[PDB]
């Protein structure tokens, strides 16, 4: 399928069902041409898995893990840096909400 | 494009149950419905505001 | 005119010289800035985060 | 031209033609119609002059409104000659009482 | 506790605004007061927001010469502290009405 | 069901809400009368003050 | 329509050559100098009211009490220059 | 079809606030009153300034509505405020 399959999923909790991965490696395809993907699968089947997968496989076969951008709905704006709060945890997070101040 | 539906996981996936339930109107709601919908009726057919 | 000229003329050097400060200082911040993450120290970082 | 026979350079003959509409007089004084064009034009060299110094003092390239608020009000002969009349997105000086602070 | 005695950020607010030269008016309650006003004399107005801008400028020109007017009249007597007799000793000095 | 229905809508519920819109209508048109009167009698006095 | 930024444009631009211009300051010195000549105008229309009879003088006059005079004496002696070059 | 009743005959065509309020807050007023210059002030002005602008926005509105009707135009225009602002002593540049 063009697609080369060999992860480094290093400092990640957990380990993809066997589903995930093949999303991982189409990825990394779709990085590996400077193209632009569409995970549009069956809701509920783990995107945020698969994504921060993503993110982690480029953090550790690839020495740039630079300021990225997760733009979300309000609801999930907790689940999120949670979702690799429980899962890979070596990412720093940062949340943007709650008024000028803080 | 990637797209996978249920059918990749499936040996454990409780199924979907669909029902429909019809239910009655009651009586004073049954006049609100009328009046609202013979008066827009008669407004929107026709001239209005 | 000439007073506010010599004004703006001491503005000018003001400005001047607080670019060539900030300059320096963008120079020491980049020498102790972090340099080289590397491999071995970017997870090492990392899993202190962890 | 007349204006640069006369080493003006505001039109003349505009104000010339808005004069005779005007009909302040049947025979207006054509000994020296542009005298009342020269005058102005020496206020405005005043004006525009107090503008772009104001305008210089903050750095700023472009004639903001204030700069030439300040440039007008600043002047005492200025402020006499036109304190009546205020200026769109103008400003007031700072005028902090000395007694006022604590 | 940062809080400060009553006036130590008086001074600083207030040399904040006169720095500022924005408009001190929210535009909506202005269109909503310019327009219960106006509509007691003739329907079908048809205002142009310019002119609207305009009165805006206008009376906040107005209500800023007044009240640095009537500072100056109450820092006459003793006081910091501004009462209807400034305000009203302000109005009818210059004869307005 | 018509003849029923039929009767309640010569009833009606609409039609409260139009007597309640007729009666805030009314006392509008009452209160700005009295606006204008009253405004009308100030400019008079103010007129003939000066 | 014959606007007056042209004028404007170029007596700031022969006092200053690199200061800039803004809209809302356009139409600030526009209607400031259509509004002092009405006013200098009309001054000079009540100043030919004043004398028992239907030039230059009348102008010059008015310049002179409706402005301050540091810049009045200014004012007047410029505008003479200015007719003395366009006489010949 | 002829016998019997029923709704087929789309309709005939019937008909089917403007009282406002003024506005204004407490907090513009006192955003006002620091770009005055004032460091403190008492709780009666608010009714006070509410009163100055119920005694001058509606003199220069009525002397504009009477300007903008004698111009025979009927509309409001930015231009007809600077007729107001002129014979009221205080005029107003840029428009
Ligand atoms: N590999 C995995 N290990 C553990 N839990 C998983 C895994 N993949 C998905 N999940 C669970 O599936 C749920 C899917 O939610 P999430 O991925 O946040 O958004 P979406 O529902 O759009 O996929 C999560 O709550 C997560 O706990
Ligand atoms: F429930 Be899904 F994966 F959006």
């Amino acid at each position: 399928l063009s697609v080369v399959d060999v992860p480094v999923p290093s400092l990640l909790r957990g380990n993809l069902r066997t589903y995930q991965k093949q999303g991982l490696n189409w990825l990394a395809s779709l990085y590996n041409n400077h193209t632009n993907g569409i995970l549009a699968d069956e809701m509920g089947l783990g995107k945020t898995i698969q994504t921060i997968s993503l993110l982690a496989y480029l953090a550790c076969e690839k020495e740039n893990w630079g300021p990225h951008l997760i733009v979300v709905p309000t609801s999930v704006l907790l689940n999120w840096e949670m979702e690799f709060k429980r899962f890979a945890p070596g990412f720093k997070v940062l949340t943007y909400y709650g008024s000028p101040q803080q | 494009l990637l797209r996978r539906l249920k059918a990749d996981v499936e040996k454990q996936m409780p199924a979907k149950y669909e029902h429909i339930v019809y239910c009655k109107l009651s009586k004073r709601q049954r006049f609100l419905y009328d009046d609202f919908m013979s008066r827009a009726q008669t407004k929107a057919t026709l001239a209005s505001g | 005119m000439e007073n506010t000229m010599k004004v703006y003329e001491k503005l000018s050097k003001a400005e001047k010289k607080r670019k060539i400060i900030q300059e320096r200082i963008r120079k020491h911040k980049e020498q102790e800035s972090q340099h080289m993450l590397t491999q071995e120290e970017r997870l090492r970082i990392a899993k202190e985060t962890e | 031209s007349r204006s640069a026979k006369a080493g003006l350079t505001f039109p003349v003959g505009r104000v010339h033609r808005l004069l005779r509409r005007g009909n302040y007089a049947q025979r207006i004084g054509s000994g020296a119609p542009v005298y009342l064009t020269a005058v102005l034009e020496y206020l405005a060299a005043e004006i525009l002059e107090l503008a772009g110094n104001a305008a210089r003092d903050n750095k700023k390239t472009r004639i903001i409104p204030r700069h030439l608020q300040l440039a007008i009000r600043n002047d005492d002969e200025l402020n006499k000659l036109l304190g009546n009349v205020t200026i769109a997105q103008g400003g007031v000086l700072p005028n902090i009482h000395q007694n006022l602070l604590p | 506790p940062h809080r400060y005695k009553p006036g130590t950020v008086a001074l600083r607010e207030i040399r904040r605004f006169q720095k500022s030269t924005e408009l001190l008016i929210r535009k909506l309650p202005f269109q909503r007061l310019v327009r219960e006003i106006a509509q007691d004399f003739k329907t079908d107005l048809r205002f142009q927001s310019s002119a609207i801008g305009a009165l805006q400028e206008s009376v906040e020109a107005y209500l800023v010469s007044l009240f640095e007017d009537t500072n100056l009249a109450a820092i006459h007597a003793k006081r910091v502290t501004i009462m209807p007799k400034e305000i009203q000793l302000a109005r009818r000095l210059r004869g307005e009405r | 069901l018509n003849d029923e229905l039929v009767l309640h809508n010569k009833d009606g519920f609409l039609a409260r809400q139009e007597f309640l819109q007729r009666v805030g209508s009314a006392e509008d048109e009452r209160y700005k009368e009295l606006r204008r009167q009253q405004l009308a009698q100030q400019l008079q006095q103010d007129s003939e003050a000066s | 329509k014959e606007t007056y930024s042209s004028y404007i444009y170029k007596v700031l631009k022969q006092t200053h050559p690199d200061t800039g211009i803004s809209q809302k300051s356009m139409s600030i010195l526009n209607s400031f100098v259509n509004d002092i000549f009405e006013r200098i105008a009309t001054e000079a229309s009540k100043l030919a009211a004043y004398n028992k009879k239907s030039s230059a003088r009348e102008i010059q006059t008015a310049v002179r009490l409706i402005l301050p005079g540091e810049l009045a004496k200014h004012a007047v002696s410029e505008g003479t220059r200015a007719v003395t070059k366009y006489s010949s | 079809s002829g016998r019997g009743k029923g709704g087929k005959g789309l309709g005939k065509g019937g008909a089917k606030l403007r009282d406002n309020i003024q506005g204004i807050t407490k907090p513009a007023i006192r955003r006002l009153a620091r770009r005055g210059g004032v460091k403190r002030i008492s709780g009666l002005i608010y009714e006070e300034v509410r009163a100055v602008l119920k005694s001058f926005l509606e003199s220069v509105i009525r002397d504009s509505v009477t300007y903008t009707e004698h111009a025979k135009r009927k509309t409001v225009t930015s231009l007809d405020v600077v007729y107001a602002l002129k014979r009221q002593g205080r005029t107003l540049y840029g428009f």
